[PDB]
This record gives C-alpha cells, structure tokens and sequence, in this order.
RNA sequence: AAACCGGUUGAUCCUGCCGGACCCGACCGCUAUCGGGGUAGGGCUAAGCCAUGCGAGUCGCGCGCCCGGGGGCGCCCGGGAGCGGCGCACGGCUCAGUAACACGUGCCUAACCUAACCUCGGGAGGGGGACACCCCCGGGAAACUGGGGUCAAUCCCCCAUAGGGGAAGGGCGCUGGAAGGCCCCUUCCCCGAAAGGGCUGGCGGCCGAUCCGCCGCCAGUCGCCCGAGGGUGGGGGCACGGCCCAUCAGGUAGUUGGCGGGUUAAAGGCCCGCCAAGCCGAAGACGGGUAGGGGCGGUGAGAGCCGCGAGCCCCGAGAUGGGCACUGAGACAAGGGCCCAGGCCCUACGGGGUGCAGCAGGCGCGAAUACUCCGCAAUGCGGGCAACCGCGACGGGGCUACCCCGAGUGCCGGGCGAAGAGCCCGGCUUUUGCCCGGUCUAAAAAGCCGGGAGAAUAAGCGGGGGGCAAGUCUGGUGUCAGCCGCCGCGGUAAUACCAGCUCCGCGAGUGGUCGGGGUGUUUACUGGGCUUAAAGCGCCCGUAGCCGGCCCGGCAAGUCGCUCCUGAAAUCCCCGGGCUCAA
C-alpha cells in the first residue's frame, strides 16, 4: 500500500538542513500524499512536521513506485527564509498561503508605483 | 556582462545542452577567465552544497567560504589553480589541483598545509625604492628587496606563506627537480624534468617529464615545479 | 548557416524500389508473421540490421591492432542484445545477420513466443493496453527490443 | 544495394538528350486521435507603414527633509517627494551596407586605453560652495518651466603633500629574443590625489524632552586616493584561406615612397609642409555583378555538388535616408541629443511629440504565417553588506500538418460472406477518448499513480496500358469530352477518358508545383570525348604558366614519422549510462 524508507540522507551544514530522498512503494495505489510523507518523516525522525519540506515526489512510469526528495530544517526561521514561497506555500498549508499573498500584494505595489 | 553557455570554458563540469542559455561569468579577479571557475559554481556544481544559484548565493554572502585565508562573499569570485578553499562551518579544506580528469579539482589537503600556497613566479618587475615585484601564476604581486629579487627567475616556483605574506621557500627550474603540468592536454601529469630543448623564446621552450618511463613533453610556460622527488604540498 | 534537424532512423531500411512484387512479397511475409503496424517497422528492423552489419564490415576493414580493443565488445554487445548466439563468432559470419533475428527481439515477438498471448496481434494487444510486466515495470510499446537478461522477467498483470 | 529502366529504326548497334524511381527544403490540396523529445514559425516577400499596452532598475549601511505609530535616553519601525552612487555601451531585434583586415586560422602591440574586481607597497591634513525635494507664489493647452526662501551628503571646488608628464645628461641594475621601456642619479618646466565617508560595538565629553544629536579615541567591517602588476573589455597591426564575368586591359595622381610635423590612448598619407615618380595589372588590375563571414546544413557508396550559409552558437553592420556631437572607463548611443530630407500624431495656433529591423498586435505585399497570454520559480544579469528588487532576457503554456520518437483507431472463437470487406453471435481488454483523486506545475495545462462506465470515441491520400504494384470486369461517350512527367490512348466493340465494382502503394499521412543532391562517366582529379555522331584554331614563332636527361656532394624547402601549442561550444562517428524502450 504504502511502504516508505529512508532511501538517503545527506547533511548541509552551510543551509542548516538535511536532504533525505526517500523511497515510496505503492503498488495499485495512488501517489502517496505530500503531508503523509511529511508526518512519516517526522515520525521518524523524531521532529515536528513543521520542520521538514518536501520538494518534489516523482512517481515511475508504469509501476506505483514514488521518490520524494524532502528538506529537514533545524528551524523554521532558516527554513522559512531558505525554502521557496511556493515550496512553503506546498507545505506549511495557509501560512505559505498567507506569504503569497502578502508577496503577490507588495509585488502590485511598487509596480502601481512603477506606473 | 554575460556569459553564454557555449562560450563557457569547456572544462568546466556543467552541462553543455541540458539548463539555461546563460552561465555565471567570474568577475575579473585574481585568476584568468578561462582557467578559473566561478565560486557559485564551485559551491552548486562541485560540492553540491546548494541546488540553486540563490541558495549558492545565500551560502556565499554567509561568508561560510574563504579562499586563500580571506573570506569571499562574492558569488562570482575567480577559483584558479593551488587556491585554498576552506568552508568555515564544516572545517573541509581543498587545494585546486590540476586534475587529468576533470582537469582542476578540489582535494581535500592538511589544515598544516591549508596556510601554504606554491606559486609560480611569471615576471619580475623594477619599482619605485629600488625594489622588486613578483609577479606570479595567478596575478598576486610580492614586492621585495633587489638583492633576493636578483636570484629569483621567471618560472621558478615559490612556497608563499598566506597568513605572513612572506616567502617560505623558493625552488628554482633546474633539470630534475619534480614538475606538474598545470595546462593543456598532459595536464595534471606529475614527473621529473628530464630533458629541456631551449627555443628562442624561453616561454616556448619544450619540456619532458618522466614519471619512471612514462614521458610526456609540453612547452615550459605550461609546468610548475613543486619541488624535488617528494612535492613540498600534497597535489594529488 | 545550417541548423541541424533530427532524421528518420528508418531510411537505411527503407528501399528505393518499393514497386518490386518480389521485395512486397518477402516484405508482406515478414509483416503477416510479425504483426507489424505498418512498412516503418520493418524498414527501422532492417536499419538496426544495416547499422550492424556495417560495423562488423568497418571493423572488419579496420587493421589488426585497431580492430582487438573493439571486436570483442562488439560481439558481446550483439549477444547481449541477442541479436548474435555465439559471442565468440569471427566477426565475417556477422556480416550474414538477417532482419529476423532483430525481428524476435520485438516485446510484442517475445509475449507471443513465450505463449502468453492467443496470437502476435494479440500479444500487441497486451503490450498496447499494459497487461505486460517487465521486471515488474508496465512496458506499453510493443516494439521494445527486450534484450537477453531482461527476456526472461516478462510477465502478465 | 557502388543498380538501372522508357523513347530516334522496317528492324540493329551507337551517340546524346529528355523523363521514372529516392532523400531534403519552401508553398499548396484532401485528410487528420493521443503522447513524448526538440533553441521550428513574415527568413526564403518591403530595412514597407503603424493605433495600443508592456519592454532597466536598484541602493536608507551616501544625504537632508516631511509624514505616522512606539519609547526614553541619545532613538526604534514604516512610508513619501527627491538629491546622490552604480547600471542602462550587457541583454533583445534584423540583414540594408559590405568582395573588406569584414570573416576564419595562426601570431603581435617593444605603438595603446580600460570603471567594476585581485594582489603587493604607500596615503586619507586644512578650508570653502552650490543645486534639488520641500515652503510662498506661479506661467503654459500640453509638453515643459520661472522667482524668492531653506537642510544635506560618498554632491561640487580650492589649499598642502604624495604623485605625474615633457626636455636633456649619466648608470651598476630589471624584464625581455631584442629596450624608445622600468628602477637609480642629475637639471629645469609643467600638471597635480583622496570620502576616514557609512555601519556595529565599547569608552569619554558637550548638549536637551522645544532632545532624540555632535564631538574626541579604540576595534570590526563596507568603503576612498596614489604607484606597480594582473584580470576583463576595447582600439590598432600582420601572414595566409574562402565568389562570377575579358561582350571589362590598362588603372592610379594623396595616387606610391621619403623627410619634417599635427592629431591620437596609441603606429600609420590618418592628416599637413616640402621632395621624388612612384604603386597596381594578363599569376587578371580596373570595371561590372552577386553576397554579410564562420561553426555548420542537404544530398551521394565515395570523390564531389549544392546553400534550404533561414531558425541554434561566434564575429560584423544597422536602427526611416544622410550627417554631427554631449556625458561617460567605454557610444558619436535601437525604447537618449542636435541638423537637413522625407512622412505622421496632438494643439487652445502660440507650441509639442513621433518612425516596433524588442515582446504581443494592425495595415500592406505576397504563393505563403502565432497570443495585443502567465512568471521572475529555473538559467543569468544590474543594484544592494544583506535580505531582497527588477528584467516581453529567460522560463511556461497558446496557435500552427515545424522536425524526430512511441502508440490507437480493438483481441479471441463461430457463422454468413470469397480465403476479403462488412454484418451478426459468444467471450476478453481498456491503450485511447470521457469523469474523479493524489502527485506534478511559480500557478495552470499536460505527464505519471490510482479509481468509474464502456466496444464503446477515432483512416485517409494517391493509383491499376509500359516504365511500375494493382481489371481485357460492367455501364456511358465516341479523335468530342478527357487522360498524358516520357512513350502514348480516344475517330463503335476504350485494360489509358467519365462512373460502378474491385484490386494496389503508403498510411495520420498521402499527394501537386518548385529548388538542391542522386540520376549523370551529361563537367569526367578518381573519370568522358574531338576521322565520320558536338568538338584539332588554315599554318608556324614564341612570353607567363605547366612539364623536363644522367651521376656525384651539400641543404632539408616540399614530402614522410613522432611529439607539443592549437583548430570555442553545439553538430558528426564510437563506447558506457539515465529517461518504460525510443526519440
Ligand atoms: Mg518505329
Ligand atoms: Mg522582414
Ligand atoms: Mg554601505
Ligand atoms: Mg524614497
Ligand atoms: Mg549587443
Ligand atoms: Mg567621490
Ligand atoms: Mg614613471
Ligand atoms: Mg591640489
Ligand atoms: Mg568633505
Ligand atoms: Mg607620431
Ligand atoms: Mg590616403
Ligand atoms: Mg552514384
Ligand atoms: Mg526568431
Ligand atoms: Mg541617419
Ligand atoms: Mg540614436
Ligand atoms: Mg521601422
Ligand atoms: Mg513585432
Ligand atoms: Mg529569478
Ligand atoms: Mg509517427
Ligand atoms: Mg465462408
Ligand atoms: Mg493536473
Ligand atoms: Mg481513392
Ligand atoms: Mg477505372
Ligand atoms: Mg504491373
Ligand atoms: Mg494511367
Ligand atoms: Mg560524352
Ligand atoms: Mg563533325
Ligand atoms: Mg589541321
Ligand atoms: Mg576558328
Ligand atoms: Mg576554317
Ligand atoms: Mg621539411
């Protein structure tokens, strides 16, 4: 149905964070949802889901196999200023929601401004 | 400025089909253009530390890099041949050797040896005072008194200590003493000068190394000594 | 000033003379007992055949001493793919190869030799809607050359 | 696959031309379900004309002011109009000019400049000024713009020193292949730096809530000035290489050279004063024609031929035609300036603006053509300490028979049918099409995983006399209508026209016309021919060129072998690997 593991882990030390690629078997079922991957990882590792993003799960062709390339911060202030609004936005659910927004708002100002 | 993809040097490890049109160009500094690589791109391409240009930058403005015992916070500053590249939160230490496979690469060198680097005098000039500037391989200038400028000659190699600013040793080009090629084709070959054939042009003059029978010949302005049988800093 | 544009792959099989009965007639045999779609897959077969038989004949007209760090890898590459059964052939008898052999190596040749399907259309059939499992991969294209090590891992759904 | 076939004869062997068959590019007709990969699309047509929108900003850690919230120490946060720095000379377009040091390869500048960045050595002292925004008034249709007041600077200027240049003389010394160069000494003349500025923390002092600063020191840090080298960009020079025509044979007069100067960052008839007659040309000047050059592309078994030498990368030139300048390190500057020409738009008649060869888009021309769409997430660049900001570059989709790749338009058994098509019967499958979820995407779309019903939603184009695969079957017409790349049919019994039936070739393609290659040993180096088929000048002398006896000795230029520096990348061939294989 849904067997995750650990594929690797690499360390970055200079971002602060850990990159784990992450091996997802799901044989006659669908792409395993983002958020169950976050709280797999976390409930692995020991951490709060708030702290681990994914970036991108790649599904096979022709066989229910997934590879999920997630992104485990020490902190969510590095994490929130090193990840991408739309990879927040993916993943921390409204309040990546609200940084686009608020984003989208001042980049229509200043361009009104431009105007 | 810009720097198109296919004008990018070709020994520099990036794609040449798959990505953008454009490539980090360095910015003019103490190395030359086409040998020397940008250090977003050592960072992203060569260690692998940050998956975009902005996270590479990111890393770079840190000040986590240093080259050559001074912090660089430039993301396109020249990386060139025997720069020391330290990164400060993990405490790795690289040498840019020449390489024969990827023809410049970061190994990873004694933190002894991290404050050391084996330049390669490439000219000598007369300035104000009397006195003598060095001129060497990656355009570092060492102003000295006339008396130890005089015995000093172009092509000769001096272990130059970073952190004192002063001459540690000095190896002159004699037959026999131990060389690396640090330029084309037979690059990255270690092995004794041998055989000389002097042309009028000392620059041009050819240049046979030997690594027990294994000879290869280039031009002279196209090997570094780097000492005797045993080389003075860890290249390989 | 040229801009360089793909090319089709099938040209060196394809025949300049299509109006011979004799070539329509082998050309109608090799397609009624393979299932092929249409003319193109036979002419793409003959070229793989053509690009073969090609380098044996350029290697062959290579010295001794160029030809020794080639031919062997040459062949085990053939016997790899199961084009040649003898890896250790001389490398002239490769010069006789025949389309058949690049023929069998076909997904769709391969399903209905091993019995899985009533018949080649219908083995296609199977590859087409996906009810073909290579090593535990769905493969949909009928005409993959399935090579040796992965010939036997063919299974259905 | 290193290929032949049809045609001139009553028949035969030749010559030799034309056609057929293949690939590629452009346009066009009929038809067209899906997916993947890719740097396809007003080039081949007017560098023809344009409505509209967008297309270079960034910096408060250079500077003062104003506004709003907060708080007491010395300000914190946010915003505004600006001055000021840096950038806008990169990036984007297109192909008129150009037969040229434009371009390519190989070398130079010892004849030169270069902001930003790197390194080494040294320096940062004294003093002064103005102009914005703003406030009080405006003027003008608009564009634009006037007067007074007033606060600043990394804004502007002077002074000092450092330093720099010119002339001349001398020298151990440096570089370098070689000094007209560098350094040292000597003399005079001349020019002539800098922002210790910002921030952080600490210390001390002056000062006041009408302040929230100013000053002196220290450390860190980003900065500023001089000298030298590098880096980068640029200017300039050299040798060689790549079109047609003689129904173009003489051309040139600052033209060729020398000498002395001016200008330039720098050499040069680059320009100027004098002096000489030189310079180019049949090894093709000059003249005309065509054309941007290269990487490269198509075709052929190859030599070769062609340019589809459009798209992609590098160099060049241009921005309606022709000129000339400002600023700046850099322009004589596509979305900056000035003038003539030739258009056009607004106006309040006094004035102002404007030329899409930028991304969309409109008209025109033509055989011939895309959305007035989305994002700065990837690739980079300018700015910034940074965070970040911007970017019609770039990225993404749209449209379009752009090129390549993979598939569908069912499978199985039985019957009728002919063994065919098709129909019916029984079973199977769901690629595909349709609906839903996850994943994916900057977000979408698509893709992938999974779920639902269902045989169900999906084949055309050309042809059947020979070449050349496919009908002497049927009807109609009757040298008419029509076919016909060539040979040839049709004038009553048409296998060739018009239709039916049927068969053939390829197939999401299949045809028409063009251009290139093959064809073609019809351009012949490989490799043709000249008695009569086209082709020996009516004959001879001889210049350039090409071709040239034997032996010995020297060289090593051609030649051959090895090696090095190179011939950008992409492209091409081989090998390994990763996309489901494939591309
Ligand atoms: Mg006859
Ligand atoms: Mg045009
Ligand atoms: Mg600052
Ligand atoms: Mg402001
Ligand atoms: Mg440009
Ligand atoms: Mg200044
Ligand atoms: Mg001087
Ligand atoms: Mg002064
Ligand atoms: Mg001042
Ligand atoms: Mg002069
Ligand atoms: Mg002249
Ligand atoms: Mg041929
Ligand atoms: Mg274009
Ligand atoms: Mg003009
Ligand atoms: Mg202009
Ligand atoms: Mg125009
Ligand atoms: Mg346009
Ligand atoms: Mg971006
Ligand atoms: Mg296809
Ligand atoms: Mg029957
Ligand atoms: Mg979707
Ligand atoms: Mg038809
Ligand atoms: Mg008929
Ligand atoms: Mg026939
Ligand atoms: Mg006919
Ligand atoms: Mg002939
Ligand atoms: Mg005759
Ligand atoms: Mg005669
Ligand atoms: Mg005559
Ligand atoms: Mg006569
Ligand atoms: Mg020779």
């Amino acid at each position: 149905e849904a067997q995750f593991n650990i594929l690797s882990l690499r360390e970055n030390k200079l971002l602060g964070r850990k990159e784990v690629l992450v091996e997802i078997l799901h044989r006659k079922s669908s792409t395993p949802t983002r958020q169950s991957v976050r709280e797999w990882l976390a409930k692995q590792l020991g951490v709060e889901v708030d702290k681990i993003f994914v970036r991108k799960i790649k599904t096979e062709y022709g066989i229910g196999k997934s590879k999920a390339e997630v992104h485990v911060y020490t902190d969510g202030a590095l994490a929130r200023v090193i990840e991408p609004l739309y990879i927040l936005a993916r993943n921390l659910g409204e309040e990546g929601k609200k940084l686009l927004e608020e984003a989208r708002k001042r980049r229509n100002e200043r361009r009104e401004k431009r105007r | 400025v810009h720097l198109r993809k296919s004008l990018a040097p070709y020994w520099w490890p990036i794609p040449r089909k798959a990505g953008g049109v454009w490539a980090v160009r360095p910015s003019t500094g103490p190395h030359s253009l086409e040998y020397s690589l940008p250090l977003a791109v050592v960072v992203r391409d060569v260690l692998r530390y940050a998956k975009t240009l902005r996270e590479a930058r990111y890393i770079i403005s840190r000040g986590y890099i240093k080259v050559d015992g001074v912090v660089r916070k430039d993301y396109k500053f020249p990386i060139g041949l025997m720069d020391v590249v330290e990164i400060v939160p993990t405490g790795e230490i690289y040498r840019v050797v020449p390489d024969e496979a990827k023809y410049y690469d970061l190994k990873p060198i004694p933190s002894s040896e991290a404050a050391l680097k084996p330049l390669r005098v490439e000219g000598k000039t007369a300035v104000s005072g009397g006195r003598i500037q060095l001129h060497f391989h990656d355009g570092r200038n060492l102003i000295l008194p006339p008396d130890v400028g005089r015995q000093i000659k172009t092509f000769d190699t001096v272990v130059y200590d970073l952190e004192n600013k002063a001459i540690k040793t000095h190896l002159p080009l004699r037959l026999g003493q131990l060389a690396v090629v640090t330029h084309g084709g037979n690059i990255g070959f270690v092995g004794q000068f041998f055989e000389v054939v002097w042309t009028l042009k000392r620059r041009q003059s050819v240049v046979a190394l030997r690594k027990g029978e294994e000879v290869r010949r280039t031009i002279l302005d196209y090997i570094m000594v780097i000492g005797t049988e045993a080389p003075v800093v860890k290249i390989s | 000033g040229g801009l360089k544009k793909p090319k089709k792959k099938y040209l060196a099989g394809k025949p300049k003379k299509i109006w011979n009965k004799q070539l329509l007639l082998e050309e109608l045999q090799l397609m009624g007992e393979y299932g092929l779609r249409n003319k193109k897959e036979l002419w793409l077969a003959r070229a793989r055949l053509k690009w073969i038989v090609r380098r044996a004949r350029a290697l062959l007209s290579m010295t001794a001493e160029e030809r020794a760090p080639l031919e062997v890898p040459f062949k085990e590459k053939l016997y790899k793919m199961g084009f040649i059964e003898d890896p250790n052939v001389p490398l002239d008898r490769i010069l006789s190869l025949d389309v058949r052999a690049i023929l069998e190596r076909r997904l769709q040749t391969l399903v209905f030799r091993m019995g899985l399907a009533k018949s080649i259309h219908h083995a296609r059939q199977l590859v087409v809607h996906g009810h073909v499992l290579v090593a535990g991969r769905r493969v949909t294209s009928p005409g993959f050359l399935v090579p040796r090590e992965l010939e036997d891992k063919i299974t259905i759904e």
